[PDB]
RNA sequence: GCUUGUGCUGUCUUCGUCCA
């Protein structure tokens, strides 16, 4: 569909980052809280993006 | 009684399942952080599915 | 006049209960 599903949109060029409501953090004990799995995966993705940008230039 | 009754001693044993350890009710209470639905468990004042 | 105290993880695993 030209308006809604264009074929080139199947390739990701910009990634949407969900709000913390989607990936809430949990307090494992009284002091240390735990980052969610999605948060760690997004951190890894962003590190890889930074690495690619640094290497390219 | 018009009917005679079978009558005698028998060995009975009390099992761990008592009603006061199973009765549970909930009007409102804690909810999960991710889904904002009632938590699971009688010990946690949870809801029924 | 000294004025009262509100908040709970999460993920696995196991063992059970009632039907089947």
């Amino acid at each position: 569909n030209e308006d809604y599903a264009r074929p080139e949109w199947m390739i990701i060029t910009v990634l949407p980052v969900p709000p913390p409501q989607v990936r809430p953090s949990i307090a494992m004990d009284e002091t240390t809280q735990g980052q969610d799995d999605l948060t760690h995966k997004l951190s890894d993705i962003l590190k890889a993006n930074i690495n690619v940008q640094k290497l390219e230039m | 009684l018009m009917a005679q009754v079978f009558f005698g001693p028998t060995y009975y044993q009390r099992l761990r399942h008592m009603v006061d350890d199973k009765i549970h009710a909930r009007a409102r209470g804690p909810v999960q952080v991710l889904t904002r639905q009632p938590v699971e468990g009688r010990s946690r004042d949870g809801g029924l599915r």
